């Protein structure tokens, strides 16, 4: 098994930056391997504050004594016996799927592609970052290594969900992350203008009657999503609430 | 035998560098102390990665001859006080013990092994631990022995360190009547909750003390810090004479007076302590309410 570690280009990721031209992997490479990670810096000073406490207590002043107990109220367990215990799993079981979990293996890949293909439908390039059936397998792989773990002949949907939900992860961090890239954008401003025009601050109007009026005119479905949710995240004056029904103007 | 911290289990080196007479007599917690313990190896002879292997693979002939060497040796460095006589107890093919390292290992057993409510559940680990040394002492087990031994290593490992920084930092403070210390801070302040592990380092300190230029016999208050019930444990300790005395000036032992101060000041103020220890110069006292207490008892009569 091969454990990579890699830096994209320009150091940071560069969010603002196209997707396609932060990495230089090709796609043949990529493709063998199955969870790929994007781990971005962030500050909120919480978790600043969180991990300079951390890293000031493991100073090696005060860790020496708190590990110590972690092994003596059972919640850890030492590296040697670990490595005893992956030896032996690894020998002795080998588990196995059940027709249940293959039916929503298949479900589950037919959604992800069409999902991928709507976002190469909208980006209108290809993507940096493949999916194939060497990914499926990746997750029946996954399934089964979860398995293994409670040596397990069979595995089942408890095993199955908490593989997707991985894989769900490593996908949308990687692959699915910001797939626009950042009609053009006239009808960017003609649509911001109607909105203030039409919707003051402190009222409301129902999703189903503004999609209404601009399918409409010439704004048609796909154009006022896209921006609806845009607003949203600039979430200067536009807040959702009432599950997708109220659009509220803060 | 003598005044050696397990001779016959750790190496001669390390026999000499935990021992608390000999650091007392030659300074160990600075430099001039290795200095000093360097030359005397070097002029008995042993070398020095001689003198760093088992007690068990340790050269035969220098075993043989130990006795002669220390008598030739001991008298420039002052230490001709170290040699006794002792009790050895040789069971079969097993090995030898002594009552000391046999003692030593009962005690560090008992120290370490396996608000109210966490007070009772530490009451209750402190009588399992004694029913599991009760249980080391019959001869058909030695695996709760050897353990106790390398328990007895750690911990005087870790009061040499504490005893190092505290030396170093000077916190003993000098007052009119009683020396005073308190451990604020510092790594493994939980290991102290134990107050036999307490009077253990306070020993250690009074044999520090006692092993100076100084003429003034004060008590020595010791105190620790217990951060989840916010108190302060406190010990009062007694002065001690040299061991090298004479009989002459041991006309009485020195009393202990801190139970009756200690009694008398909670009789006459309402102060937030729990004196329910066996050791009545033992007790628990609140982070808020040490200080004043403090000057209460530098205001009492002692």
């Amino acid at each position: 098994s091969v454990l990579a570690a890699a830096n994209p280009i320009y150091g940071r990721y560069d969010d603002l930056k196209s997707p396609g031209d932060n990495i230089d992997f090709q796609t043949t490479i990529l493709s063998r391997f199955d969870m790929i990670f994007i781990v971005k810096d962030d500050h909120n000073e919480e978790r600043d504050i969180s991990i300079a406490n951390h890293v000031i207590n493991i100073h090696t002043g005060n860790a020496n004594a708190m590990q110590n107990q972690q092994e003596e109220n059972g919640s850890e367990i030492s590296i040697e016996k670990m490595k005893r215990y992956i030896t032996y799993c690894r020998l002795k079981c080998a588990p196995r799927l059940s027709p249940q979990a293959a039916e929503k293996l298949s479900s589950n890949f037919v959604t992800i592609r069409k999902q991928l293909l709507i976002n190469e439908l909208e980006s209108t390039e290809r993507s940096s970052i493949p999916i194939t059936i060497r990914q499926l397998e990746a997750i029946i792989r996954i399934t089964e290594s979860l398995a293994k773990l409670e040596l397990s002949p069979i595995a089942q949907e408890r095993h199955v969900d908490e593989a997707i939900r991985l894989f769900q992860a490593s996908t949308m961090d990687a692959a699915s992350q910001d797939p626009i890239g950042g009609t053009s954008l006239s009808e960017i401003r003609r649509f911001e203008q109607e909105l203030k025009r039409r919707l003051p601050i402190g009222w409301s109007t129902s999703y189903q009657t503004l999609r209404r009026e601009f399918v409409d005119t010439h704004r048609f479905s796909q154009l006022a999503l896209d921006k609806a949710l845009y607003a949203l995240e600039k979430h200067e004056t536009i807040q959702l609430r009432h599950q997708g029904q109220n659009i509220y103007r803060s | 035998d003598y005044y050696l911290f397990l001779l016959r289990h750790s190496s001669l080196y390390d026999s000499f560098y935990y021992s608390n007479y000999v650091n007392a007599k030659l300074s160990l917690w600075n430099e001039n102390g290795k200095k000093r313990l360097h030359k005397m190896f070097a002029r008995m002879g042993i070398p020095l990665s001689t003198a760093q292997e088992t007690w068990l693979y340790m050269d035969h002939s220098i075993k043989r001859e130990l006795g002669i060497i220390f008598d030739k040796n001991l008298d420039r460095y002052g230490l001709q006080d170290i040699i006794r006589d002792g009790f050895v107890r040789t069971l079969g093919y097993r090995g030898s013990i002594s009552a000391s390292e046999f003692v030593e290992a009962l005690t560090a057993l008992l120290e370490v092994g396996n608000s109210a409510q966490k007070l009772t559940n530490l009451r209750k680990r402190w009588v399992s631990n004694f029913w599991l040394s009760w249980d080391a002492l019959d001869d058909r087990k030695v695996e709760l022995l050897n353990r106790g031994i390398q328990l007895a290593q750690d911990l005087q490992r870790a009061i040499f360190n504490t005893g190092v920084a505290i030396l170093e930092k000077k916190l003993i403070k000098h007052l009119r009547i009683y020396r005073l210390c308190v451990l604020q801070d510092g790594p493994d302040l939980d290991l102290y909750r134990n107050p036999l592990t307490l009077l253990r380092l306070g020993n250690w300190l009074i044999e520090c003390c006692a092993e100076s230029e100084d003429k003034q016999l004060l008590p020595m208050v010791l105190a620790s810090i217990d951060e989840n019930t916010d108190t302060y444990l406190v010990a009062g300790l007694t002065p001690r004479y040299p061991r090298g005395l004479d009989t002459i000036h041991t006309k009485k032992p020195i009393l202990n007076n801190f139970s009756m101060a200690f009694q008398q000041i909670t009789a006459e103020t309402d102060a937030k302590v729990r004196i329910d220890n066996f050791e009545s110069s033992i007790i628990e006292i609140r982070r808020e309410d040490l200080s004043p207490f403090l000057e209460k008892l530098t205001l009492s009569g002692l």
